[PDB]
RNA sequence: AGAUGGUAAGGGCCCACGGUGGAUGCCUCGGCACCCGAGCCGAUGAAGGACGUGGCUACCUGCGAUAAGCCAGGGGG
RNA sequence: GGGGGGAACCUGGGGAACUGAAACAUCUCAGUACCCAGAGGAGAGGAAAGAGAAAUCGACUCCCUGAGUAGCGGCGAGCGA
RNA sequence: CUGUUGGGAAGCAGCGCCAGAGAGGGUGAAAGCCCCGUAGGCGAAAGGUGGGGGGAUAGGUGAGGGUACCCGAGUACCCCGUGGUUCGUGGAGCCAUGGGGGAAUCUGGGCGGACCACCGCCUAAGGCUAAGUACUCCGGGUGACCGAUAGCGCACCAGUACCGUGAGGGAAAGGUGAAAAGAACCCCGGGAGGGGAGUGAAAUAGAGCCUGAAACCGUGGGCUUACAAGCAGUCACGGCCCCGAGGGGUUGUGGCGUGCCUAUUGAAGCAUGAGCCGGCGACUCACGGUCGUGGGCGAGCUUAAGCCGUUGAGGCGGAGGCGUAGGGAAACCGAGUCCGAACAGGGCGCAGCGGCCGCAAAGUCCGCGGCCGUGGACCCGAAACCGGGC
RNA sequence: GCUGGGGCUAGGAGUGAAAAGCUAACCGAGCCCGGAGAUAGCUGGUUCUCCCCGAAAUGACUUUAGGGUCAGCCUCAGGCG
RNA sequence: GGAUGACCCCAGGCGGUAGGGGAGCGUUCCCGAUGCCGAUGAAGGCCGACCCGCGAGGGCGGCUGGAGGUAAGGGAAGUGC
RNA sequence: ACCCGGUGAAAUUGAACUGGCCGUGAAGAUGCGGCCUACCCGUGGCAGGACGAAAAGACCCCGUGGAGCUUUACUGCAGCC
């Protein structure tokens, strides 16, 4: 039967035009009071997942 | 493209022959047989005969060296299986519309 | 050209790999599976795209983001597809959404928005939207922007 | 529904194949289950018989061996040639076998 | 003094021919799949059975004390 | 008139567990297996107190597609209009 | 049809013929013309069907105006408990309903995802309804389906023998020959069995029957062996025997030499498995994905279900899918966009060869191959768990 | 007390002067058929030939430790040079 | 070198478990085939000190067998113990 | 039990042309080294060895295996309030 889109990945991640995989930096969900502003700010960006980890996530998204 | 190439291949060999009509063939094998001899088909070479004339297909079908088809049925396995291609103009007409 | 002559081009039809058929093949006994463990077993491993041996997975440690939607689902709103000026080059006279659908440029169910990559051509282009630069290039090349609503 | 038999007891048949190809004879018997006929004096075999009341002195008898019905062809009683059969409908109209070479009935 | 061959109770290898056994090939009354067709039976006692039934009849088939069958129509020769 | 039978198919009334979740309870397996009742050559459904945004369509059934979309989900495994 | 070889002609040879029939099966071997068929035609007194054609019958059919009589009740509706839906308590509507409460008759009511308004949609609480759909006990047709360890459990007297109190389990077992011509009679023997005779093209086709492998048992022959130390061979030489400057068989002496498989750091290993032989026996298929690859077309590529045709003929079908633009949670903007006060900085994006022609290419479709996902997913194996019965 | 015949109670159930005894020759949960090809990160087994290359037994993390994910190390195809 | 995988010449590499890759052999079936081989003997069996091939194998001969078999080139798998 | 006539099993079995010592070897050798010893084949007997046979160790550990049992483990259900 056809493959299913993994909804947890669909909800965390985006495949960019050239097929990199992009996600939010981890670590500002909470426990933030003593984090510097450099930290909070930088954790506010997206990052490009390491190739082996991205290639795996990509196969979970067969129809994006 | 396949259809067209197959007909093209027989054409390039001289083995494709177009005909206006079929003399006296009115549904009898010996009638087609006569006409054939006269048309250069001694039966030493297998023939894919394509025509909408039912009366002509019945006359020829039983001959071991003849495969018959309506023009809507022209297909490459049959062209490639046989040594010579023989067509009605009316047949040749539909084939031209199909490869368009 | 006869039946005995019909061949696939080299490489067009490759042989399959057969395992577990003898030593000379170099794929006998273990059938290229190595020795023992889960992956050698019939049924094999867990989905290697996700599973990581029991530790929290790479994917599941990344944060979710944005609106995921709620029952009763997607909210119906007009959707726009852009098609650039350069794609309009091929037409002469008029362009309308319907035409662009036919040519295979605009997908059905999307409204038309014209965009600015390329040069404008003095055509009457009818559409639901224009970008700033599309409007400019078109007005400048003497073409006629018509807005649908 | 019935085995088809082109030949019957006892019209006259040419034995057209086998060791006895060429012989002519009356069909003594038709055996439809085996699809076979007995033709008079054709396919003779030697059979052993025990010294018995039926056969004191014992020794052997000659028996006619059945032939596959397809080996046999009726001889037309009009023209005298071996023939295939055709059927013809009469005015009754019963149907009959007729020689296929000339037109004659074969009974 | 010295030295070297013919022994085979039996055994071993090879060859020949057999016995056992039933592979292999060929074969097909049978099976399998798909497609088409067709689709209810029963108190007017079904499905499915028991016991019978032949001049001689173990079983199977058929049949039911009218018992490998009774009457009539059609087919066939 | 009913009763009883019929290989699958069908509707209705009931309805598991292994397993999967690399443990497990919600979840899955699955309204499946299976029991029961009933129908029939099919059964069910069917002529809008519908759909759901089109100023629209127009009973029901069944196939393709819409779409693994929308969503649902110890937002896990998965489930899925 | 004839000739010919042959047990047999359908083989080979000579000369013919049919074909809307050269599908296929038989006949003593290999047959268009011998048989059964095949193409093309024909056919029902009786019973069944009859969705097609015809006929009948039931049944159907108006407009203003007024009246406010009727328009499905323990129902709607609300609350509580649940189920159904993609919806697992969620912002949880809708449909259904076990408990409680409980209306109205169009100025009535239900619905459009809490709720409210507005704007629309629809008429609950009675019933029926062909067809298009599912299945295959049954009949037929057809296989890049099996061919007796296969294929149904059963080709055969099988749901049998047999096993089990019972539910229930559940086999093995096909082939003489063209034809029985199935071997009269004699001989040995109680018989079985054999030897002659006879049949047959063939009888090591003789019924314990086609072929008749291998393990296994034997008779006969060649070479060899009773002072010798062995994973059984191998290399060398010599002897003997055989077929005929060579080969084959055998093996006295000399040299060398730790079975196979499995699992292991490491096995000849005193670690697993295997008595031997034959046969059966384990990486596949569908659908999706990802790469590679052979082609087709290329800013485009491609059709699905179906419909027409065919009866091993293909065509139509553009609904839809992938691609042609990205960025952003989104509104939204767009070769950009997001963060930002920023025209700052940054993230993620954007930009063929030759001579208008050809050539290559995005991409996409089909084939092929590797690997992945979902399925039992390479085969075999639990102890267990659950349902219904005995 | 023993015994014949005729009866009743059964599977998380019976029955038990109690041994988890017995319930059709193996009962800490009977047997048959079914879910069913349960699951088995374990053991076993995995079948023609030739040619080229040719590892690992480490690190991180892991209800993980004889199982995995990534990296390391092998190999193929394309590119660079 | 010759132009192209025609073959010759010079040089170098060629131990290998897991494992990657390449090239082939053979089994069943389909197209090729209304053809071709076949009773002057099919398949299958038993021999062979012979021929070709690195090999898997393929030829050829004799005996058995008695009715089937199937090429060059391709296609598909219940394909090798 | 033994001998003669009659009938005639079994587990097990890679194959076997199956000696001793001292060593060696995956650490207890008929099978390797060196030596020693030994003509070929049985019958009745003995049990030291062939890590003899049988039984995929029951102890032990391991498996995110199973089951029976317990409780102020967790969660639920019957029952009762
Ligand atoms: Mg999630
Ligand atoms: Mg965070
Ligand atoms: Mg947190
Ligand atoms: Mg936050
Ligand atoms: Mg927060
Ligand atoms: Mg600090
Ligand atoms: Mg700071
Ligand atoms: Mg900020
Ligand atoms: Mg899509
Ligand atoms: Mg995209
Ligand atoms: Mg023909
Ligand atoms: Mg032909
Ligand atoms: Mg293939
Ligand atoms: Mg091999
Ligand atoms: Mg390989
Ligand atoms: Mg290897
Ligand atoms: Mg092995
Ligand atoms: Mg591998
Ligand atoms: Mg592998
Ligand atoms: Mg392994
Ligand atoms: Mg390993
Ligand atoms: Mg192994
Ligand atoms: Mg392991
Ligand atoms: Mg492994
Ligand atoms: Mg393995
Ligand atoms: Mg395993
Ligand atoms: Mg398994
Ligand atoms: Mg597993
Ligand atoms: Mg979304
Ligand atoms: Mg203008
Ligand atoms: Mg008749
Ligand atoms: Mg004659
Ligand atoms: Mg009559
Ligand atoms: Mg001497
Ligand atoms: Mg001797
Ligand atoms: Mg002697
Ligand atoms: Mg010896
Ligand atoms: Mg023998
Ligand atoms: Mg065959
Ligand atoms: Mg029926
Ligand atoms: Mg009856
Ligand atoms: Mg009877
Ligand atoms: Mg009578
Ligand atoms: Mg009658
Ligand atoms: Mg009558
Ligand atoms: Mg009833
Ligand atoms: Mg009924
Ligand atoms: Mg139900
Ligand atoms: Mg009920
Ligand atoms: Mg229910
Ligand atoms: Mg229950
Ligand atoms: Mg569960
Ligand atoms: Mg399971
Ligand atoms: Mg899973
Ligand atoms: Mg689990
Ligand atoms: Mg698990
Ligand atoms: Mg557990
Ligand atoms: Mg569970
Ligand atoms: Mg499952
Ligand atoms: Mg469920
Ligand atoms: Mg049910
Ligand atoms: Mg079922
Ligand atoms: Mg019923
Ligand atoms: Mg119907
Ligand atoms: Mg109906
Ligand atoms: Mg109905
Ligand atoms: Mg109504
Ligand atoms: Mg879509
Ligand atoms: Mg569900
Ligand atoms: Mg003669
Ligand atoms: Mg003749
Ligand atoms: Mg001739
Ligand atoms: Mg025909
Ligand atoms: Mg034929
Ligand atoms: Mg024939
Ligand atoms: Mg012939
Ligand atoms: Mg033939
Ligand atoms: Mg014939
Ligand atoms: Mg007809
Ligand atoms: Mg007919
Ligand atoms: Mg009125
Ligand atoms: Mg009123
Ligand atoms: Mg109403
Ligand atoms: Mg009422
Ligand atoms: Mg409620
Ligand atoms: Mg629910
Ligand atoms: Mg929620
Ligand atoms: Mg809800
Ligand atoms: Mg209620
Ligand atoms: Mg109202
Ligand atoms: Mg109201
Ligand atoms: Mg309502
Ligand atoms: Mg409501
Ligand atoms: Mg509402
Ligand atoms: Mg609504
Ligand atoms: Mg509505
Ligand atoms: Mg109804
Ligand atoms: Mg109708
Ligand atoms: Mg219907
Ligand atoms: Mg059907
Ligand atoms: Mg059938
Ligand atoms: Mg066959
Ligand atoms: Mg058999
Ligand atoms: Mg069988
Ligand atoms: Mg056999
Ligand atoms: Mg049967
Ligand atoms: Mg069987
Ligand atoms: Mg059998
Ligand atoms: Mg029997
Ligand atoms: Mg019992
Ligand atoms: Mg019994
Ligand atoms: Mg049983
Ligand atoms: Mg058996
Ligand atoms: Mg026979
Ligand atoms: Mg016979
Ligand atoms: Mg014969
Ligand atoms: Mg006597
Ligand atoms: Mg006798
Ligand atoms: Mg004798
Ligand atoms: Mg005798
Ligand atoms: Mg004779
Ligand atoms: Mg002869
Ligand atoms: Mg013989
Ligand atoms: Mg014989
Ligand atoms: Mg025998
Ligand atoms: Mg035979
Ligand atoms: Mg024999
Ligand atoms: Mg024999
Ligand atoms: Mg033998
Ligand atoms: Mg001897
Ligand atoms: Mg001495
Ligand atoms: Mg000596
Ligand atoms: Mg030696
Ligand atoms: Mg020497
Ligand atoms: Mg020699
Ligand atoms: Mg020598
Ligand atoms: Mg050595
Ligand atoms: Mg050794
Ligand atoms: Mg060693
Ligand atoms: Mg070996
Ligand atoms: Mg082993
Ligand atoms: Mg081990
Ligand atoms: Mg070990
Ligand atoms: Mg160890
Ligand atoms: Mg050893
Ligand atoms: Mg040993
Ligand atoms: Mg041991
Ligand atoms: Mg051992
Ligand atoms: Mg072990
Ligand atoms: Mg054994
Ligand atoms: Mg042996
Ligand atoms: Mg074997
Ligand atoms: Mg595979
Ligand atoms: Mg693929
Ligand atoms: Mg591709
Ligand atoms: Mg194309
Ligand atoms: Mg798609
Ligand atoms: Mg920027
Ligand atoms: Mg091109
Ligand atoms: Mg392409
Ligand atoms: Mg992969
Ligand atoms: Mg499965
Ligand atoms: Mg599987
Ligand atoms: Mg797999
Ligand atoms: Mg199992
Ligand atoms: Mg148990
Ligand atoms: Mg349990
Ligand atoms: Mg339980
Ligand atoms: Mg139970
Ligand atoms: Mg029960
Ligand atoms: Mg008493
Ligand atoms: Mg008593
Ligand atoms: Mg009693
Ligand atoms: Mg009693
Ligand atoms: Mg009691
Ligand atoms: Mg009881
Ligand atoms: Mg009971
Ligand atoms: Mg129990
Ligand atoms: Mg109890
Ligand atoms: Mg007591
Ligand atoms: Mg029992
Ligand atoms: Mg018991
Ligand atoms: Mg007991
Ligand atoms: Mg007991
Ligand atoms: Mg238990
Ligand atoms: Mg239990
Ligand atoms: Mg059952
Ligand atoms: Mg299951
Ligand atoms: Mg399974
Ligand atoms: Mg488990
Ligand atoms: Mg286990
Ligand atoms: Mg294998
Ligand atoms: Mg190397
Ligand atoms: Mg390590
Ligand atoms: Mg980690
Ligand atoms: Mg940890
Ligand atoms: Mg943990
Ligand atoms: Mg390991
Ligand atoms: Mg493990
Ligand atoms: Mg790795
Ligand atoms: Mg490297
Ligand atoms: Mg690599
Ligand atoms: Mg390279
Ligand atoms: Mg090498
Ligand atoms: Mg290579
Ligand atoms: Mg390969
Ligand atoms: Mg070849
Ligand atoms: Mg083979
Ligand atoms: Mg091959
Ligand atoms: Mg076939
Ligand atoms: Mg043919
Ligand atoms: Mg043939
Ligand atoms: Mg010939
Ligand atoms: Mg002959
Ligand atoms: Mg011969
Ligand atoms: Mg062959
Ligand atoms: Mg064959
Ligand atoms: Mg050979
Ligand atoms: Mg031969
Ligand atoms: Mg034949
Ligand atoms: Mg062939
Ligand atoms: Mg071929
Ligand atoms: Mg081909
Ligand atoms: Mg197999
Ligand atoms: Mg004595
Ligand atoms: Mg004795
Ligand atoms: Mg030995
Ligand atoms: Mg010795
Ligand atoms: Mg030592
Ligand atoms: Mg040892
Ligand atoms: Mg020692
Ligand atoms: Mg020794
Ligand atoms: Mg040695
Ligand atoms: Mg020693
Ligand atoms: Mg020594
Ligand atoms: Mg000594
Ligand atoms: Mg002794
Ligand atoms: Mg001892
Ligand atoms: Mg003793
Ligand atoms: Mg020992
Ligand atoms: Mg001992
Ligand atoms: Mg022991
Ligand atoms: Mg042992
Ligand atoms: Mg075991
Ligand atoms: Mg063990
Ligand atoms: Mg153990
Ligand atoms: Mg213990
Ligand atoms: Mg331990
Ligand atoms: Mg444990
Ligand atoms: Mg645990
Ligand atoms: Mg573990
Ligand atoms: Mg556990
Ligand atoms: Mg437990
Ligand atoms: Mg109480
Ligand atoms: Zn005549």
């Amino acid at each position: 039967p056809k493959m299913k889109t993994h909804k947890g990945a669909k909800k965390r991640v985006k495949i960019t035009a050239s097929g990199k995989v992009v996600a939010m930096k981890t670590g500002k969900r909470h426990l933030n009071w003593q984090k510097s502003g450099k930290e909070i700010r930088q954790k506010g960006r997206k990052f490009v997942l390491a190739k082996p980890e991205a290639e795996r996530i990509k196969l979970l998204l067969p129809y994006e | 493209k396949g259809l067209a190439m197959a007909v093209a291949d027989r054409a390039r060999e001289g083995k494709l022959l177009l005909v206006e009509a079929f003399a006296g063939v009115n549904g009898k094998t010996k009638e087609f047989l006569a006409w054939a001899k006269e048309a250069g088909l001694d039966g030493s070479e297998s023939v894919l005969l394509v025509t909408g004339n039912e009366l002509v297909r019945r006359a020829a079908r039983n001959l071991p060296w003849v495969v018959t088809l309506a023009p809507e049925g022209l297909n490459v396995y049959d062209i490639v299986r046989t040594e010579r291609l023989v067509m009605d103009l009316d047949a040749w007409e539909v084939f031209q519309n199909r490869i368009g | 050209m006869k039946l005995s002559d019909l061949r696939p081009n080299p490489g067009a039809n490759k042989r399959r790999k057969r395992v577990g058929r003898g030593p000379g093949s170099g794929h006998g006994k273990t059938a290229t599976r190595g020795h023992k463990g889960q992956k050698s077993r019939s049924g094999g491993l867990k989905d290697p795209r996700r599973f990581e041996g029991g530790r929290s997975t790479t994917l599941m440690r990344l944060p979710k983001r944005g609106m995921q939607g709620q029952v009763p689902g997607e909210i119906k709103r007009p959707r726009y597809q852009g098609v650039n000026l350069k794609d309009l080059a091929r037409f002469e006279g008029e362009v309308t959404p319907e035409l662009l659908v036919r040519a295979g440029l605009l997908k059905k169910g999307y409204r038309l928005k014209i965009l600015g990559e390329g040069e404008a051509k003095p055509l009457k282009v009818v559409a639901h939207a224009f970008s700033k630069s599309a409007l400019e290039k078109l007005k400048a090349a003497g073409g006629e922007p018509v807005l649908l609503e | 529904m019935r085995v088809k038999m082109h030949v019957k007891k006892g019209d006259t048949v040419l034995v057209a194949s086998g060791k006895y190809k060429g012989r002519v004879g009356k069909v003594k018997e038709v055996l439809p289950k085996k699809y076979a006929v007995i033709v008079e004096g054709v396919n003779i075999v030697k059979k052993a018989v025990r010294v018995s009341p039926k056969y004191p002195q014992g020794g052997f008898i000659e028996k006619e061996a059945p032939l596959h019905a397809s080996k046999v062809r009726p001889i037309c009683p009009a023209c005298g040639k071996p023939t295939r059969v055709r059927k013809k409908f009469l005015e009754n109209g019963k149907k009959i076998r007729v020689c296929a070479k000339c037109g004659g009935a074969l009974d």
